[PDB]
């Protein structure tokens, strides 16, 4: 079935490679990887970030509340004698 | 670079490269030497062969690259 010999139809497309041995398995990190990484967070920030911030909130809220809610009420007492 | 070519180069080329002592006349058949010596110093003896200002152009060394295309 499937196989490399009749894949697609292309014409015209040239290629270019060198060996692992002729070249740097790290060429260039800190000049071009670091940015990169950079624009890459950036690019997806505000797509992914608030929805989680919601949830925090959310959780301490939730946990605040039910904390509250076991410590006794003088007016249970006070109120009638 | 056909397209960009002039008769300054073609000469310049001429001029630095078609010199005597890189240059072979070689005959087989039936050929005698010493006939063929002196139509050498009649006809070819006064082609230059100083190099001259070493104008001969610099070039890069030799390298092999395992690549592919």
């Amino acid at each position: 079935g499937r196989e490399f010999g009749n894949l697609t139809r292309i014409r015209h497309v040239i290629s270019y490679s060198l060996s692992p041995l002729e070249q740097r398995a790290l060429p260039h990190v800190l000049s071009k990887g670091v940015p990169n990484m950079l624009r890459r967070v950036r690019e997806s920030f505000f797509r992914v970030v608030p929805q989680f911030v919601v949830f925090y909130l959310l959780y301490t809220w939730g946990t605040e509340e039910f904390e509250k809610s076991k410590r006794k009420n003088p007016a249970a007492y006070e109120n009638d004698k | 670079n056909v397209r960009k070519l002039s008769r300054a180069d073609l000469t310049e080329y001429l001029s630095t490269h078609y010199k005597a002592p890189r240059m072979v006349l070689a005959a087989a058949g039936g050929v005698e030497h010493q006939q063929l010596l002196d139509l050498a110093q009649k006809h070819l003896g006064d082609i230059p062969w100083t190099y001259a200002e070493d104008t001969m152009p610099a070039l890069t060394p030799c390298r092999f690259t395992g690549s592919e295309i």
